[PDB]
C-alpha cells in the first residue's frame, strides 16, 4: 500500500527554524514531483512548494525566500526546511503527489496524514 | 466497445547497469572520443520493473522529461503506446500501434478506454475526432529483448531504438553489456506529451522496464567502424570525472585536478531603512500648472 | 498568481437535495481544475480531475463540468455520507491555489 | 517512356485463385493510380476495380466486389490483384493500366483515361 | 449507364463510329480507346475531344448529351482496328465495341 | 618578389618564403536527393467538377515536392511572392481553394476588394500571401439550355471573415443563393472561370511542402566547389573506405572537420581533402654574384605546382640535381642542400 509519512513537528519560537521530512512507500517516488500543502486550524488548504522528480527546479508560494525544499531519491525522503518562522507559519504540513496533467504528469493523488508545526 | 479488465502491487526495482546510450546525432566519427551533452539514462539508475504473466501491468506513468524503454518476451505482447496529456476527447493524443504487416502512428482526439487493448481488433478507444499527423512504415518491433528511447524535443517525436536476442537466465533481469541504439523515426508532431500508457495485446508472459533520463555529459568511445562501443557518465562519480576530464577510459597512476568546492548559500537576508511615507510622484505628476 | 473563489461559503441541504458548488478563477484555466472532498481530521481527497472527468471509485452521484473561468460541482442526491468542506484548485500554471472552501 | 509489365500465363483448376503482377516504372509511381480490366476471348473489355498507389483507397465493380482483391506495393512500386474462386467463365486476358480517371490522393473523378496499358496476362480455367 | 455502339461492323475513306448513352454523360467524363489485333487498347479521345499524346491528328472526337461520335479523316490500313467507348461519369463503363473492316 | 617581401633593392644569400602555392576550383558540382513524391497539383487542376462560389472547396497539399512548372508551362497572379521564385521555396502548408465564377467577378479574387463576391462568397485578407490562378471553362461548364448547377450567394447580412465559409439557405429579412445560368451564347463577361487560390502558409515550423533543386554531374578527383544537400565545402572528392552506419549522411575527422559525405542520389561515400597547397620559398646566391633563382614548392608533388626534382621537402625547380658530394651551402631540408657553382 502506498503511504506518506510526516515526522519533525513540534513547537518552536518566532525567528526560529524546523525541519521537516516525509517518508515515502509503496510507489515510484523518484518518479515524481512532490508538493507541500499546509493547513492552519480554521482555514483552508494553502500551497507551499513544488520540486520536480529529478530534485531538480524548485517552486515557491507567502514563504519564498524563508523556505527550501529538497529531496534524497536514494532514501525516498522528501525534506522541507523552514527559516524564520512566524506565528502566521502555524499550521498542520502536509507532503503530497496532486494528480497534475500539465506539470508533474502524476495520474494518482496521494495525501500524507500530516504534522503539526507551531510557533510561539 | 471499451471492455473494463484487477489488483494493485507494488512495483519492484531492477539495476540499469551500462544501458540506454544512443547515437546523438547522424554524424560518422571513428577512431575517437567524442565528448556530449544529451538527456541520457544515468549509469547504474534504478528502474522501474513491471510484469504482465494472472496479473497485467498497464499503470498510466509519467513521462517526464524523456523515456527509457525496455522489454524481454516470446509472445510479442507489447505492440503499441499512448502519449498524450489528459488522454480523452479534450485534447491531441499520439497512438503508435504495430501489427503484422505495418505500423500506423496518427494523432487524433481521441476518446480512450479505461483500460485499453487490442485483441487479434482496436479496443484502445471507443471513437476519434479530426486528425493532425499520419505516418505508416515498417513494424518497429532465447528472448527478444527490445529497447526504445522517446524523447519529445521541439514539437520533435524522436524514438531511437535496438533489437538482439538474449539468453535467458533465472533471475529474469536486465543483461550487462554495452549497446548503443540507432535513430529509428523522427516525427514532426508538436504534441505536449506528459503521461504514457502501455498497449497489450490479447488472445503468455512478458515483462518491461521503465527509467527516466536526465541531461548529463558523456564521453563516447567510437572505434574503427564509427560504433559506439564504450561510454563514460561524467558525473556518476570522482574517477568518471578524472577520466572525462583526460579524454581517456584509461587513468595512469598520480594525482589530477578535476573540479572546485564550493560552498553555497542558504538563506536570503534583505534589509532597508524602515520608511513608511510614499514619494509623491502623484503630486508633481497631475499638477494643475 | 490565479485567485480562485467559491459560492456559496456555505449551504444548508438535506438528504435527497440537489447540491451545486461554484468556482471561479480569475483567469482562465480551460479545463485544468481539480474538486477535492475534505472530511474533518482527514487529508482532502480527489473527486474530480480535469474538470469533469470522476476518479475511479467515486459515486456517480458526483459530477461537474465547466471551462475556462466559470466551474460547478453537483451532487444530484446529497446522501448522510456527503458532509463535508468542498475544495476546487488550480493547475495550469505555478504556484497551485485552492478556493476559500464550500461548507455543505 | 512508361512500361507496364505483368506477369505470363497462367493455368489453374476451378475454386483456385490466380495472383497477377503488374510493375510499373517511367513514373512517379504515388502520382497515379491502377486499374484492371479484362478481356475474355470474343469479348469486349470489362472494368474490375481501381487502387490508389498513395494511401490504398480501392473501387471495385460490383461484378467482382467479393472476389477480387487489390493491393499495391510503393517500394518496389508494383501493382497486384488477386482474383479468388476462379470458374471456367473467368477465362480472360486482364490487363494493368495506369489510371488518370480517378485521383489517387483525393479520390475525385479526373479529365483522362487509361493511357498505358501492360501487355495482358492470360489466365485459363480448366 | 449503358453505352450502345453502332454499326456492329463498318482505305482513304472518311470512318465515322457513334456511341449513344442511355443517360447523359458529361464531356469530361467520356473517352475513344483503339484495339489492334494482338495488342492491348489505347487511348484516343480524352474529355470527349482532346487527343491523347502519340495520336495523330487524322483522329478526332466530339460530342454532348447522351450522343458522342468519333471521326477518321482518312482510314489508314493500320486503322482497322476495334474501337471502343467509355464513360466514368457514373462508376466506370465500356461499349460493346465497333469493328472497322 | 623576394626584394619586394624583404623591402630591400639587395637580397643576400639564402633561402627565402615569399608566397604560397593553392589550386583554385574549376567547377560546380550541386547533389541533391531526387523527388519521390510530388504535390498533387494535377489532380486540383485537371478535375472534372468545380464547386459553387458560395461553397467553394478547400484541398489540403502537403508532404510533397512542389513543382510549379506545369502551372507556368499551361490569370497568374502572385501576391507576397514571384511565381518565379516558388521552385526554390519551403512551405509549412499549402491550401488549394477552387470555385466557378464569371469573368467579370474574376477581379474580386484579390486582397483590398469589395464586391458581391469578394463580400458574401470568397473573401481574401488584405495581408494575403499565395497565387491567384484563373481560366474559362466555357467549353466545359457551359450549357446550351442553361448550366444551374453553379451558385453564388447575394444576400447576408454582414460580410464575411478572410476565407470564411457560409452555405446556409435561412431565408433574408429572399432565398440568399441564385444560379449563374452560364451559356455558350454570353459574351466573355459572363462565361465561366475556374479558379484556384493558391495559400501559402509560413510559419515557424518544419516545412512540409518544398519545390525541387537544381543538380549537376559528379566530379571526381578534381578541385570542385561542391554543395551535398546543404553540406558546403571546397576540395577534392574521392571515393572512401570508411563505413557509414545506414542513416548517417556525413563524417567528421578528430578535428570535427567534415572528412567524408553521402551522395545523396548515389548513396555512396566519398572522401573529402582540400585542393593542393603549399609554401613557395625562393633560392637564391647574393644579388652581388648573381641574379639566377631556383624555386621550391614545400611538400607539394611536382605533378601538382603545373631541371625538377622532387624532394622531401617538396619539389625544386630550377636547380640541376647532380651525384656529386659537397658541403653544405643552402640547406634545403632531408640531406639535400644547394648552391650556386660553375658555365
Ligand atoms: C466499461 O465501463 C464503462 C464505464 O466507464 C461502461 O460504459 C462500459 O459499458 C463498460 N464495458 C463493458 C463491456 O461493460
Ligand atoms: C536505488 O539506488 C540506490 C543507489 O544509489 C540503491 O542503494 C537503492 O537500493 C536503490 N533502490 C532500490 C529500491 O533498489
Ligand atoms: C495492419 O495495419 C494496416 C493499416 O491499418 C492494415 O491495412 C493491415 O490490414 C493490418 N494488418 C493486419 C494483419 O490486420
Ligand atoms: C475539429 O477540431 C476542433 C479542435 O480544434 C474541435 O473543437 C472540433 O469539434 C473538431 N471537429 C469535429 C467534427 O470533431
Ligand atoms: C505545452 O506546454 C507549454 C509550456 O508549459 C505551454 O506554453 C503550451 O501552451 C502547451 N501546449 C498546449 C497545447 O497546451
Ligand atoms: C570493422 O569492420 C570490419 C568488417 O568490415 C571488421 O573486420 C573489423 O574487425 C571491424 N573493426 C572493429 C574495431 O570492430
Ligand atoms: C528604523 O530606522 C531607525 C534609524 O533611522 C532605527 O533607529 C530604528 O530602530 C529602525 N526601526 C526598526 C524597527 O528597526
Ligand atoms: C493622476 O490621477 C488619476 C486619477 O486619480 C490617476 O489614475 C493617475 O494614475 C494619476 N497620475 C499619477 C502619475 O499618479
Ligand atoms: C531516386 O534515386 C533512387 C536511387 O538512385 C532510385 O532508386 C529511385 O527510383 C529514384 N526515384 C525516382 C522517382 O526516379
Ligand atoms: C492536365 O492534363 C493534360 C494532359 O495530360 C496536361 O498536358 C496538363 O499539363 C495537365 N494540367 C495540369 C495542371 O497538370
Ligand atoms: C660585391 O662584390 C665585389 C667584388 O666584385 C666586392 O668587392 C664587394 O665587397 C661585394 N659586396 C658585398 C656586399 O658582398
Ligand atoms: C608524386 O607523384 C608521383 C607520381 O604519381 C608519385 O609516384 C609519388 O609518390 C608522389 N610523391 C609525393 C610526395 O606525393
Ligand atoms: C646518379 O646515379 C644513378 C645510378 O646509381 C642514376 O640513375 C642517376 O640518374 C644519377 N643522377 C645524376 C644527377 O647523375
Amino acid at each position: 500500500e502506498v503511504q506518506l509519512v510526516e515526522s519533525g513537528g513540534g513547537v518552536v519560537q518566532p525567528g526560529g527554524s524546523l525541519r521537516l521530512s516525509c517518508a515515502a512507500s509503496g510507489f515510484t517516488f523518484n518518479s515524481y514531483g512532490m508538493h507541500w500543502v499546509r493547513q492552519a486550524p480554521g482555514k483552508g488548504l494553502e500551497w507551499v512548494a513544488f520540486i520536480r522528480y529529478d530534485g531538480g527546479n524548485k517552486y515557491y508560494a507567502s514563504v519564498k525566500g524563508r523556505f527550501t525544499i529538497s529531496r534524497d531519491n536514494s532514501k525516498n525522503t522528501l525534506y522541507l526546511q523552514m527559516k524564520s518562522l512566524r506565528a502566521e507559519d502555524t499550521a498542520v504540513y502536509y507532503c503530497a503527489n496532486l494528480k497534475d496533467s500539465r506539470y508533474s504528469g502524476s495520474y494518482y493523488d496521494y495525501w500524507g496524514q500530516g504534522t503539526l508545526v507551531t510557533v510561539s | 466497445q471499451c471492455v473494463n479488465l484487477r489488483t494493485q502491487l507494488p512495483p519492484a526495482y531492477t539495476n540499469s547497469f551500462t544501458r540506454g546510450v544512443y547515437y546523438p546525432d547522424k554524424v560518422f566519427r571513428s577512431s575517437v572520443l567524442h565528448s556530449t551533452q544529451d538527456l541520457f539514462l544515468p549509469f547504474f539508475s534504478n528502474v522501474t520493473w513491471f510484469h504482465v504473466i494472472k496479473r497485467f501491468d498497464n499503470p498510466v506513468l509519467p513521462f517526464n522529461d524523456g523515456v527509457y524503454f525496455a522489454s524481454i518476451e516470446k509472445s510479442n505482447i507489447i505492440r503499441g503506446w499512448i502519449f498524450g496529456t489528459t488522454l480523452d476527447s479534450k485534447t491531441q493524443s499520439l497512438l503508435i500501434v504495430n501489427n503484422a504487416t505495418n505500423v500506423v502512428i496518427k494523432v487524433c482526439e481521441f476518446q480512450f478506454c479505461n483500460d485499453p487493448f487490442l485483441d487479434h481488433e482496436f479496443r484502445v478507444y471507443s471513437s476519434a475526432n479530426n486528425c493532425t499527423f499520419e505516418y505508416v512504415s515498417q513494424p518497429f518491433l532465447f528472448k527478444n529483448l527490445r529497447e526504445f528511447v522517446f524523447k519529445n524535443i521541439d514539437g520533435y517525436f524522436k524514438i531511437y531504438s535496438k533489437h538482439t536476442p538474449i539468453i535467458v537466465r533465472e533471475p529474469e533481469d536486465l543483461p550487462q553489456g554495452f549497446s548503443a541504439l540507432e535513430p529509428l523515426v523522427d516525427l514532426p508532431i508538436g504534441i505536449n506529451i506528459t503521461r504514457f500508457q502501455t498497449l497489450l495485446a490479447l488472445h503468455g508472459a512478458a515483462a518491461y522496464y521503465v527509467g527516466y533520463l536526465q541531461p548529463r555529459t558523456f564521453l563516447l568511445k567510437y572505434n574503427e567502424n564509427g560504433t559506439i562501443t564504450d561510454a563514460v557518465d561524467c558525473a556518476l562519480d570522482p574517477l568518471s570525472e578524472t577520466k572525462c576530464t583526460l579524454k581517456s577510459f584509461t587513468v595512469e597512476k598520480g594525482i589530477y585536478q578535476t573540479s572546485n568546492f564550493r560552498v553555497q548559500p542558504t538563506e536570503s537576508i534583505v534589509r532597508f531603512p524602515n520608511i513608511t511615507n510614499l514619494c509623491p510622484f502623484d503630486e508633481v505628476f497631475n499638477a494643475t500648472r | 498568481v490565479i485567485w480562485m473563489t467559491q459560492s456559496p461559503s456555505s449551504l444548508s441541504a438535506s438528504v435527497g437535495d440537489r447540491v451545486t458548488i461554484t468556482c471561479q478563477a480569475s483567469q482562465d484555466i480551460r479545463f485544468y481544475l481539480n474538486w477535492y472532498q475534505q472530511k474533518p481530521g482527514k487529508a482532502p481527497k480527489l473527486l474530480i480531475s480535469d474538470a469533469s472527468n470522476m476518479e475511479t471509485g467515486v459515486p456517480s452521484r458526483f459530477s461537474g463540468s465547466g471551462s475556462g473561468t466559470d466551474f460547478t460541482f453537483t451532487i444530484s442526491s446529497l446522501q448522510p455520507e456527503d458532509i463535508a468542506t468542498y475544495y476546487c484548485q488550480q493547475y495550469d500554471n505555478l504556484p497551485f491555489t485552492f478556493g476559500p472552501g464550500t461548507k455543505v | 517512356q512508361v512500361q507496364l509489365v505483368q506477369s505470363g500465363a497462367e493455368v489453374k483448376k476451378p475454386g483456385a485463385s490466380v495472383k497477377v503482377s503488374c510493375k510499373a516504372s517511367g513514373y512517379p509511381f504515388t502520382s497515379y493510380g491502377i486499374s484492371w480490366v479484362r478481356q475474355a476471348p470474343g469479348q469486349g473489355l470489362e472494368w474490375m476495380g481501381w487502387i490508389s498507389t498513395y494511401n490504398g483507397n480501392t473501387n471495385y465493380a460490383q461484378k467482382f466486389q467479393g472476389r477480387v482483391t487489390m493491393t499495391t506495393d510503393t517500394s518496389t512500386t508494383t501493382g497486384y490483384m488477386e482474383l479468388r474462386r476462379l470458374r471456367s467463365d473467368d477465362t480472360a486476358v486482364y490487363y494493368c493500366a495506369r489510371d488518370y480517371t480517378r485521383g489517387a490522393w483525393f479520390g475525385e473523378s479526373l479529365i483522362g483515361g487509361f493511357d498505358n496499358w501492360g501487355q495482358g496476362t492470360l489466365v485459363t480455367v480448366s | 449507364i449503358v453505352l450502345t455502339q453502332s454499326p456492329g461492323t463498318l482505305p482513304g475513306e472518311r470512318a465515322t463510329l457513334s456511341c449513344r448513352a442511355s443517360q447523359t454523360v458529361s464531356s469530361t467524363s467520356l473517352a475513344w480507346y483503339q484495339q489492334k489485333p494482338g495488342q492491348a487498347p489505347r487511348l484516343l479521345i480524352y474529355g470527349a475531344s482532346s487527343r491523347a499524346t502519340g495520336i495523330p491528328d487524322r483522329f478526332s472526337g466530339s460530342g454532348s448529351g447522351t450522343d458522342f461520335t468519333l471521326t477518321i479523316s482518312r482510314l489508314e490500313p493500320e486503322d482497322f482496328a476495334v474501337y471502343y467507348c467509355q464513360q466514368h461519369d457514373t462508376s466506370l463503363t465500356f461499349g460493346g465495341g465497333t469493328k472497322v473492316e | 618578389e623576394t626584394k619586394c617581401t624583404l623591402k630591400s633593392f639587395t637580397v643576400e644569400k639564402g633561402i627565402y618564403q615569399t608566397s604560397n602555392f593553392r589550386v583554385q576550383p574549376t567547377e560546380s558540382i550541386v547533389r541533391f536527393p531526387n523527388i519521390t513524391n510530388l504535390c498533387p497539383f494535377d489532380e486540383v487542376f485537371n478535375a472534372t467538377r468545380f464547386a459553387s462560389v458560395y461553397a467553394w472547396n478547400r484541398k489540403r497539399i502537403s508532404n510533397c515536392v512542389a513543382d510549379y512548372s506545369v502551372l507556368y508551362n499551361l490569370t497568374f497572379k502572385c501576391y507576397g511572392v514571384s511565381p518565379t521564385k516558388l521552385n526554390d521555396l519551403c512551405f509549412t502548408n499549402v491550401y488549394a481553394d477552387s470555385f466557378v465564377i464569371r469573368g467579370d467577378e474574376v477581379r474580386q479574387i484579390a486582397p483590398g476588394q469589395t464586391g458581391n463576391i469578394a463580400d458574401y462568397n470568397y473573401k481574401l485578407p488584405d495581408d494575403f500571401t499565395g497565387c491567384v490562378i484563373a481560366w474559362n471553362s466555357n467549353k466545359l461548364d457551359s450549357k446550351v439550355s442553361g448550366n444551374y448547377n453553379y451558385l453564388y450567394r447575394l444576400f447576408r447580412k454582414s460580410n464575411l471573415k478572410p476565407f470564411e465559409r457560409d452555405i446556409s439557405t435561412e431565408i433574408y429579412q429572399y432565398f440568399p443563393l441564385r444560379s449563374y445560368s452560364f451559356r455558350p451564347t454570353y459574351g466573355v463577361g459572363h462565361q465561366p472561370y475556374r479558379v484556384v487560390v493558391l495559400s501559402f502558409e509560413l510559419l515557424h515550423a518544419p516545412a512540409t511542402v518544398c519545390g525541387p533543386k537544381k543538380s549537376t554531374n559528379l566530379v571526381k578527383n578534381k578541385c570542385v566547389n561542391f554543395n551535398f544537400n546543404g553540406l558546403k565545402g571546397t576540395g577534392v572528392l574521392t571515393e572512401s573506405n570508411k563505413k557509414f552506419l545506414p542513416f548517417q549522411q556525413f563524417g567528421r575527422d578528430i578535428a570535427d572537420t567534415t572528412d567524408a559525405v553521402r551522395d545523396p542520389q548515389t548513396l555512396e561515400i566519398l572522401d573529402i581533402t582540400p585542393c593542393s597547397f603549399g609554401g613557395v620559398s625562393v633560392i637564391t646566391p647574393g644579388t652581388n654574384t648573381s641574379n639566377q633563382v631556383a624555386v621550391l614548392y614545400q611538400g607539394v608533388n611536382c605533378t601538382e605546382v603545373p631541371n625538377v626534382f622532387q624532394t622531401r621537402a617538396g619539389c625544386l625547380i630550377g636547380a640541376e640535381y647532380v651525384n656529386n658530394s659537397y658541403e653544405c651551402d643552402i640547406p634545403i631540408g632531408a640531406g639535400i642542400c644547394a648552391s650556386y657553382q660553375t658555365s
